[PDB]
DNA sequence: TCTAAGAACTCTGATGTCAGTAGATTACACT
DNA sequence: GTGTAATCTACTGACATCAGAGTTCTTAGA
């Protein structure tokens, strides 16, 4: 959706600002209707909701007796709906406003805490814009420091707090926004570290047989003198295969009456797996790592197979 | 842990001292086969401690002792005894409140044992030093009616 | 620590005729101190830990109430999960009206003894039947010796505090305010585990914080197999998540009682009730229509065997920030199941930590679950401001896009700046610098639901209606950075907005 | 007292015993409710709480002195309501009030 | 009898303050009153028991009844409704005035309480309640058509019902058409559709690890639901098929389970009502007749007694199947006369398996009488040879007749039960036999 | 002269998870 | 058979999470 938003800055400098969506986890279009067997109408069926008191089963009349609580501590607080309207945290609107600025560093990849990745786009056809937001862009780049923007879409959507990454493509300048946690979103735990490894001691025949490895196994490596490596795993370009099965079923199950259901298309199962050369690479070094580590025992679980016969 | 020191003081009674506040301090917690070892322990050493009652009545050992599991009364009932020459009246009244209820009660040898509470209550209270205290006299008229 | 054990706080406060009413000044009172942070700690756990046990119990006091029936010890309300009808009653409390009610109730401050009255609280920790974690004591007291007069009442403290000690309790107090008399040397050096006249361990217990934590609990333990025949034991942990609100819960008019949802499915043709199998799931392709078993709609999705598939390694440059598409995990070996594969993790973070790669594997988190593609990016711990854990070591969990998210932009030319302007900018990004902390800001929107969630349940007078950082500071921007604005508006703006 | 019957309460506060309100309210059997649905008659409070505050903000409920129940308690007889024995109404009642009030 | 004072005392512990205290004195007092009134020995003092138990203004269905609406006392619910299971079989048909009240009261649980812990026994209580009080007019006045209508209508929220309780659901749906067939008669078909469908779903599983104790539940509630509606020679290959199949598929143990609940139960299944799937059996046979004799000997003792009664039903089901027809001859001079001849002739097996082997050399007498009457009075003659060496041991004490003559003279039975003529030269010593088992 | 379709977000409800607890079941075992 | 173990499997609290459903906004629009 063309979203425009007024990137805000100071009180004083308003930028109309083009907000896009960039990655989204992608779900299936139309959901999966429930229909009765042997009729085959959706119309059959209803999922009728029915709300009842705990005594002797007395049923409680649907949408105006039951009013919605909270718990604090032992009790229940009857809150309401109307009193939840006329308390709900209020806000101006869209409010794409820049809090500050700060280096690099001073945000991590993993913090990262979005539902989705924007781009931060200038609004088309008026060009001051743009190249404003192009003067923006290099500015961040050059002095590597990120933007921390409050994001709102709009009214009654919770507000939002997150970095502005700033991009660069030789056809486009690009700026980027994802969520970053609130604190009461941030966890912290202790983690009891490892180069106190006085119980686990990575010998150095280990050492250097992982060294081994991870050189080995190198899904990517340089081609072309560019330095742009053997990258014939993008997962960028990779349909998903999700998507793929359940195309995938749907067909079987049309272009057949009732038969029971395929295994994976094995072109899809060599889609996911790495390109063999790396597998071809991989024996020997995994080869030697056997023989270098202790490898006690594990469990394991069944299935219909359990009592299936055949 | 209960179980280690139950089998340890099963022939030693001295180690228990230097438990014996986690021994109590554990005691409310269990529930079941292992609240007999518990009581057990305490029994091992139950005649040396100062201030136990007050310190058994913090756990809940009038309304423990009233539970049905034979061996459980059964210690509990040996519990009273050794703290019996210890205790002041006033409060051996209420203890043997419901010590006197296991009048009714089916194990034989659990009866046994609240005969032996009651005679030495009976033997040691007989006609006190002092009228005054009503607690006395009234420790010694109920000891007669459950003993007679 | 045992996790469905909890953390237990006990309160206990000195109710002598000492700070009931020291009030040298007229701004604080050290009883309306202790009171007050006492609500205050205890209003922050309910929203935050709502699990855990709290208790207070005074002592000194005329009146008595203990499980032990001793003399001077009132315990006020018992170790139980907090609730909203005990910030009643220690409300009741506060105030000069309070304080009388407090000294008519139970006593103006007795006579009394520490020693008992650590007895009485370890008999309350006792009492408990859950399982508890942290067990922590709080005095409330001013009084830097609790005695001078009868050494042996001393003796028996600390004997009896030492026991406490050892019977797995820690004990702390707060120097709360004395006239002197504000040193702990004095018979607390070896009580609690230089020295002023006002705690500042007491400040932050008004901090008034209210998240909520879960403890280290493993989102998924699954093994990662680097082949078909070496597999290591991974606990895949979270650490962020994106608190939500409470899920409300449905209650009655007449009666505040729960309504047990009764949601079920049965026929139009007739009033029968379709039971779970006799459904089925259906689609609308190409004008035909399509069913399938409710067991199969699911069993569209078998794609592997739970767990992590590495499969190669990758230049950290080419893992492009550019595409998050979930919040990331974290990865640390669970000794647990494959013994000794904490040795192997260790080798695999130390070694990809040093060649400066990535590690690419396929998660399957459950079973029934699509596969995606993420990197094990290692991790570095950060210990060096205060030695303490901050970035936990391991292997993050940056999951890959997949080609059905690209989303296609609407292309749209370029148009560089100027090296003026930008020069300029320079300046104008430089000014508004700010140093950025992970814990910066807070959820408007959680932390004003649950303020309205106290403020309905404690029958207060006004809402607290907290103001909140995420709003920007407007004067502060117009001021800093001067006016640039109209700078810029001159460089690269025309008339038009 | 057979007369509250029929007629449906909210005593959301008056803590005067509060509990005792609805208790008082029950020898006369008026109706008991929590929290005010579009059905009830009115609502009685000893003082302010925030959901007074509410139902102040939405106008659907008319919101009743302490000391007016207690006087009908002591007419032992309903006494149907008057300017003083409010302190808010509704837009019903107000626009019945713009039939039976000067402004 | 101190019940009194204990029950007066329990009542009294519902008002006491610190509930979550006051739950352990009552939870342990009532456990002393069960104990002290399951013991009782005297028909007299039993009567006072059990009229204070069920009491009214007292007693114990009132103090759940009352206590049901804390969350304090699930233990003490627990215990409760588990001394009534125990009652219930101590005074069998006694407690016939209190029935409908007992009813009442595991049905307030099962709606009211939350935690498994208290429906299970609860549950159990209608289960015991229901088979032990079938014959009596008190079975109409339970009102079973409204149970059956509550419990069906459980069967539907939504699947939230944890494992063991719906095992338990099963079973009482089950039973309940059992106990009282007649009101059951237009809601039977609806039932076994939800049986055989959540069967097919939970065992037919594609992803999901098969709820073990949910799938014995459901096919022992199948077994009790067979006991009258029956289903086979009609929609026989629907409906028969898919409760044959399904039986095949408990019986075999793909995989080693270490528990025995799903078998025991398949098994129990198949031996009360092989005469549905008779028509069936013939089409498995060397599969079933292979995996039952397999299974006749592991070491769980209630599982080998499943075991021999399943074999004699199939057995028996296979024997009364050939009596009719002429194109099993492959099948009887190819695996059976020929497997259980052969464990006899050759084996060391078990003592209980030679006795089912010898059941087995009996009991198709009737498909030898119909291909070859001249080869019956000659298994006539093998059998009671057999009989000759296996009494005139000469006093072998302690290991020869202990389960083997009880079998031998069954076969007799079973043999003579279709000889034409008799063989009198060999009669006497029949009935020498006879004297001898007597 | 304006009426749907998608969008989007949030919210709710199940499904599956993990640690813990404890029960009942099943193996072991008695000369 | 009888009785005591060992230990699997259960349930629950609790926490993530897909999906599903309720809701406002742009274009194409009588």
């Amino acid at each position: 959706i063309h979203w425009p938003c007024r990137l805000t800055i100071g009180s004083n400098l308003s930028i109309r600002i083009a907000a896009y969506k960039s990655i989204l986890q992608e779900r299936v279009k139309k959901t999966w209707t429930v229909v009765d067997a042997k009729t085959l109408k959706k119309e059959d069926i209803q999922k009728e909701t029915v709300y009842c008191l705990n005594d002797d089963d007395e049923t409680e009349v649907l949408k105006e007796d039951i009013i919605q609580g909270f718990r604090y501590g032992s009790d229940i607080v009857p809150f309401s709906k109307v009193d939840e309207e006329q308390m709900k945290y209020k806000s101006e609107g869209k409010c794409f406003s820049v809090l500050g600025f700060c280096k690099s560093s001073q945000v991590q990849r993993r913090f990262f805490m979005g539902n989705q990745v924007l781009k931060v786009f200038a609004a088309r056809d008026d060009e001051a814009a743009a190249v404003a937001l192009s003067s923006l862009i290099h500015a961040l780049d050059d002095l590597d420091m990120v933007a921390i923007v409050r994001y709102a879409y709009d009214k009654r959507a919770n507000p939002q707090v997150g970095v502005a990454f700033p991009h660069i493509k030789h056809n486009y300048e690009c700026l980027v926004y994802v969520q970053l946690p609130f604190m009461e979103d941030l966890r912290q735990y202790m983690f009891s570290s490892l180069k106190n490894s006085k119980k686990y001691a990575p010998t150095e025949a280990q050492l250097n047989a992982v060294d081994a490895l991870i050189d080995s196994m190198s899904l990517a490596k340089k081609d072309e003198k560019t330095d742009t490596l053997e990258d014939l795993f993008p997962t960028t370009k990779i349909p998903n295969p999700r998507f793929q099965r359940l195309f995938q079923c749907l067909l079987h199950r049309a272009l057949h009456p009732r038969e029971p259901l395929p295994p994976i298309q094995q072109h899809i199962w060599n889609m996911l797996n790495p390109p063999a050369e790396v597998t071809t690479k991989s024996q020997i070094p995994l080869s030697k790592i056997k023989t270098l580590f202790p490898l006690i025992e594990a469990k394991k679980k069944d299935q219909v197979t359990a009592q299936e016969i055949f | 842990f209960i179980v280690c020191l139950n089998k340890v003081t099963k022939s030693f009674p001295p180690l228990a001292d230097r438990f014996m506040n986690a021994v109590f301090f554990l005691l409310p917690k269990f529930h079941g086969v292992l609240k007999t070892l518990c009581l057990e322990v305490v029994l091992c050493r139950v005649e040396g401690m100062t201030e136990l009652y007050f310190q058994l009545k913090s756990k809940d050992f009038v309304q423990v002792m009233r539970h049905r599991d034979d061996e459980r009364q059964k210690v509990c009932l040996d519990i009273i005894y050794k703290m019996m020459p210890k205790l002041k009246p006033v409060e051996l009244r209420e203890l043997l409140n419901p010590v006197v209820e296991f009048v009714s009660h089916p194990s034989t040898t659990c009866r046994e044992q609240m005969y032996n509470i009651l005679m030495w209550i009976h033997d040691n209270y007989r006609d006190p030093e002092s009228e005054t205290d009503n607690d006395s006299q009234e420790i010694f008229k109920l000891a007669k009616d459950v003993l007679i | 620590y045992k996790y469905s054990g909890r953390d237990s706080l006990i309160f206990l406060v000195d109710a002598s005729k000492a700070m009931f009413e020291s009030q040298s000044e007229d701004e604080l009172t050290p009883f309306d101190m202790s009171i007050q942070c006492i609500q205050s700690v205890y209003i922050s756990k309910i929203i935050s830990s709502d699990r855990d046990l709290l208790a207070v119990v005074f002592y000194g006091t005329e009146k008595d109430k203990n499980s032990v029936n001793f003399k001077n010890i009132y315990v006020l309300q018992e170790l139980d999960n907090p609730g909203a009808k005990r910030i009643l009653e220690l409300d009741q409390f506060k105030g000069q009206q309070g304080q009388k009610r407090f000294q008519d109730m139970m006593g103006h401050g007795s006579d009394y003894s520490l020693s008992e009255v650590l007895w009485v609280c370890a008999n309350l920790f006792s009492d408990v039947q859950f399982k508890m974690s942290h067990k922590r004591i709080m005095l409330f007291t001013n009084e830097d010796n609790p005695h001078g007069n009868d050494s042996a009442k001393a003796s028996r403290a600390r004997t009896k505090a030492g026991d406490l000690r050892d019977t797995g309790i820690f004990l702390d107090l707060m120097h709360l305010k004395k006239p002197g008399g504000f040193d702990i040397s004095l018979f607390y050096r070896d009580i609690i585990s230089v020295h002023f006249e006002e705690s500042s361990k007491l400040e932050d217990l008004l901090r008034k914080v209210r998240a909520k934590e879960t403890r280290k609990r493993a989102l998924s333990r699954l093994k990662l197999k680097l082949n078909k025949d070496i597999v290591i034991s991974v606990g895949i942990y979270n650490l962020v998540q994106k608190a939500l609100k409470p899920p409300p819960i449905k209650l009655y008019r007449e009666t505040n009682e729960p309504v047990k949802t009764k949601t079920r499915t049965f026929n139009t043709s007739t009033g029968g009730l379709l039971l779970p199998s006799d459904t089925k799931r259906s689609q609308i392709y190409g004008s035909r229509q399509i069913i399938l078993e409710k067991e199969e709609t699911e069993e569209l999705k078998r794609f592997d065997d739970p767990g992590l598939m590495l499969m190669g390694f990758k230049p950290l440059v080419l893992l492009k920030k550019h595409h998050y598409l979930r919040p990331s995990l974290f990865v640390y070996p669970e000794e647990s199941l494959v013994i000794g594969s904490s040795t192997l993790f260790s080798a695999l973070l130390i070694k990809c930590l040093e060649k400066e790669v990535a590690a690419l594997c396929r998660y399957t988190p459950r079973r029934n679950i699509p596969p995606y593609f993420v990197a094990l990016v290692p991790q570095e711990e950060e210990l060096d401001d205060q030695k303490i854990q901050v970035t936990p070591p391991g292997f993050q969990l940056v999951f890959l896009p997949f080609a059905d998210d690209k989303r296609k932009m609407p292309f749209t030319e370029k148009i560089m700046a100027t090296p003026e302007q930008v020069g300029k900018m320079k300046a104008i990004v430089e000014k508004l610098r700010f140093t950025y902390r992970s814990d910066s800001f807070e959820n408007p929107v959680l932390q004003q639901h649950f303020r309205n969630l106290e403020a309905l349940a404690l029958d207060l007078m006004e809402p607290e209606q907290a103001v909140d950082l995420t709003l920007p500071k407007v004067e502060a921007m117009n001021k800093r950075l001067g006016s640039l604005v109209d700078e810029f508006k001159e460089l690269v703006y025309p008339p038009d907005y | 007292s057979n007369i509250f019957e029929d007629v449906e309460f909210c005593v959301m506060s008056g803590t005067q015993p509060k509990p005792d309100l609805e208790n008082r309210i029950a020898e006369f059997g008026g109706y008991i409710v929590q929290n005010p649905g579009p059905d009830t008659y009115c609502v009685i409070a000893g003082s302010e709480n925030i959901r007074v505050k509410n139902i102040i903000l939405s106008n659907k409920h008319d919101v009743v002195k302490p000391a007016w129940l207690l006087e009908c308690f002591k007419t032992k007889s309903f006494v149907p309501w008057q300017p003083r024995f409010m302190i808010h109404m509704c837009p019903s009642t107000k626009e019945h009030f713009a039939r039976e009030y000067d402004c | 009898a101190g019940v009194r004072c204990s029950l007066l005392r329990l009542q009294e512990t519902l008002s006491a303050a610190d509930r979550c205290g006051a739950a352990l004195a009552g939870h342990q007092l009532i456990r002393g009153l069960g104990q002290e009134c399951v013991l009782s020995s005297s028909p007299a003092v039993l009567a006072l028991q059990t009229s204070l138990v069920f009491s009214r203004d007292f007693g114990l269905l009132v103090f759940v009844r009352k206590s049901l609406n804390s969350i304090e006392f699930r233990e003490c619910r627990e215990e409760i409704l588990k001394f009534l299971c125990i009652f219930l079989e101590k005074m069998g048909q006694k407690i016939a005035p209190y029935s409908v009240e007992i009813k009442n009261t595991c049905t307030s649980v099962y709606t009211k309480d939350r935690a498994a812990k208290c429906k299970i026994p609860a549950l159990d209580l209608l289960i015991k309640l229901l088979q032990t009080f079938r014959s009596s007019r008190l079975m109409d006045e339970f009102k079973i058509g409204e149970l059956f209508s509550k419990f069906y209508g459980e069967l539907a929220l939504k699947k939230k019902i944890p494992d063991t309780v719906l095992e338990k659901v099963y079973e009482l749906l089950g039973l309940l058409g059992e106990v009282h067939p007649s009101e059951m008669i237009n809601n039977a078909e609806n039932l076994f559709r939800a049986f055989l469908g959540e069967l097919k779903t939970q065992m037919t599983s594609a992803v999901r690890e098969p709820k073990l104790p949910v799938l014995a539940g459901c096919l022992k509630g199948l077994s009790s639901l067979l006991c009258n509606f029956t289903k086979s020679m009609e929609e026989d290959p629907q409906t028969s098929r898919e409760i044959f199949n399904f039986v095949l598929k408990a019986i075999r143990p793909q995989i080693d389970l270490k528990r025995y609940a799903v078998p025991s139960a398949g098994l129990r299944l198949f031996a009360l009502h092989a005469s549905q799937f008779s028509t069936c059996l013939l089409d498995n046979y060397v599969s079933l007749f292979e995996v039952l004799l397999k299974w006749c000997a592991h070491t769980n003792v209630e599982l080998k007694k499943a075991a021999l009664s399943a074999l004699e039903s199939f057995l028996k089901q296979v024997s009364n199947m050939v009596a009719k027809n002429a194109e099993m001859h492959k099948n009887k001079l190819q695996y059976f006369m020929e497997q259980f001849y052969g464990i006899i002739r050759n084996v060391d097996s078990n003592n209980k398996e030679l006795s089912i082997a010898i059941r087995g050399y009996g009991l198709f007498a009737g498909p030898c009488k119909v291909i070859n009457a001249k080869d019956v009075d000659f298994m006539y003659v093998e059998l009671i040879q057999r009989c000759k060496q296996m009494f005139l041991t000469q006093t072998d004490t302690g290991d020869d007749r202990v389960y083997q003559m009880p079998s031998f003279l069954q076969s007799v039975a079973s043999v003579l039960l279709y000889l034409d003529t008799v063989p009198e030269v060999y009669t006497p010593v029949l009935e020498h036999l006879v004297v001898m088992q007597i």
